[PDB]
């Protein structure tokens, strides 16, 4: 898993 | 998006969050970059969000329809619309890495900027990577690589060992390895010595740059698990 | 969508709907029915599926915007950017709407084909009706009235009490009585004679039949547990 | 709550 860094 | 104001955009990125409207969030960053201004903390990480969701549905569609693509190995339709949408993803990555090459990168004097676009770059490199297949795929892969040394190499002379930012350039450098470059064990050193130097770097902290961190740290134990 | 065979059209819909590609499915039948054939039964579900879901992200997105604008009347971003969502899912009502008219209705001779675009017509003048404020509003919800009233007197002449599209067709014209034209009363009447006389019908059916009715059974329930 | 009518 990478960051996922979909949300602010 | 020449007509609107740069805080406009700014705000309408923000309620395109709210409303989960993904292609607009990133149509107005993008337009807010164009105006030529430097970027703040925040607006980065709004920039950041709205590419990696618009992607990210791409990348999990592109894997829906390539492993179709696979089985039917074992007409034409399936491989032209995997194409298809790769062709959307490409264009995504190539238009964030114009960004970044015209002109966010030149400009980010500071650490924490410049590793931030640093990271962004080899990610989309990195997407770029997963889809390849002929003559560019090597040059690629080198150019994600190259991009997330650089921002490694600044990151450990510029920011602490917990900075969620160089934990997360880290984070996804090592998955890097382990997945675009056949490297599990340089992946393998790479989170451990991430995670066990962020450890030992916790004491310095305040509660909530605690949460920041051990947060991250959390997702490279979570991949040493499963790679070890 | 011209140059592509229809049957192309069709099985790159299936793969969209997998890759969760809805805009994508949407395109490709609205490609489909503008070759001039009529849809088979599995044909017309594509064609709501794909519709359902992008308008449902439009609303889903106009009503998050719609809150912070009530919200911030207790610049003129909030209102323009729920103007530009709101432009987009009228857009999209209206295409569904010219297929509808053009020529799908006119063509559909039986019960179940013409049912279901008449079902699909009063959907999305309801969904126009949920964003409509002028001069046009009350025609909007007489035009969705009256193509739900019409599907309801050939549903109720030509199919079962159990028919999943009689049900479903039943349940979202007692959301339109509730929600849109301000009849909770009505909306309670029609749901409620709509459950009891499917029940009376289950004996009937198959296990199949009798699981794909009860599903739709459960959500009048559902609502009327909601308005009593 | 209408048709969800969103999966085929
Ligand atoms: C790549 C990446 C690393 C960290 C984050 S975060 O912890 O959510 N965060 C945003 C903020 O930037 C200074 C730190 C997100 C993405
Ligand atoms: C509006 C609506 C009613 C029923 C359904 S369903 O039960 O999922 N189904 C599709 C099939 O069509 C014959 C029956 C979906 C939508
Ligand atoms: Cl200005
Ligand atoms: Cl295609
Ligand atoms: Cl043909
Ligand atoms: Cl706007
Ligand atoms: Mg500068
Ligand atoms: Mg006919």
């Amino acid at each position: 898993g990478s960051i996922p860094g979909r949300r602010s | 998006m020449g007509s609107m104001e740069r805080a406009s955009l700014i705000q309408k990125a923000k309620l395109a969050e709210q409303a989960e409207r993904y292609e607009d969030m990133a149509a107005f960053m993008k337009g807010a970059v164009e105006k030529g201004e430097e970027l703040s903390c925040e607006e980065r990480n709004l920039l950041s969000v709205a590419y990696k969701n618009v992607v990210g549905g791409q990348r999990a569609a592109w894997r829906v329809l390539s492993s179709i693509e696979q089985k039917s190995n074992e007409g034409p339709e399936v491989r032209e619309y995997r194409e298809k949408v790769e062709t959307e993803l490409q264009g995504v990555c190539d238009t964030v890495l114009g960004l970044l090459d015209s002109h966010l990168i030149k400009e980010a004097g500071d650490a924490e900027s410049r590793v931030f676009y640093l990271k962004m770059k080899g990610d989309y490199y990195r997407y770029l990577a997963e889809v390849a297949t002929g003559d560019d795929k090597k040059r690629i892969i080198d150019s994600a690589r190259s991009a997330y040394q650089e921002a490694m190499d600044i990151s450990k002379k510029e920011m602490p060992p917990t900075n969620p930012i160089r934990l997360g350039l880290a984070l996804n450098f090592s998955v890097f390895h382990y997945e675009i470059a056949n490297s599990p064990e340089e992946a393998i050193s790479l989170a451990k010595t991430t995670f066990d130097e962020a450890m030992a770097d916790l004491h310095t902290l305040s509660e909530d740059s605690y949460k920041d961190s051990t947060l991250i740290m959390q997702l490279l134990r979570d991949n040493l698990t499963l790679w070890t």
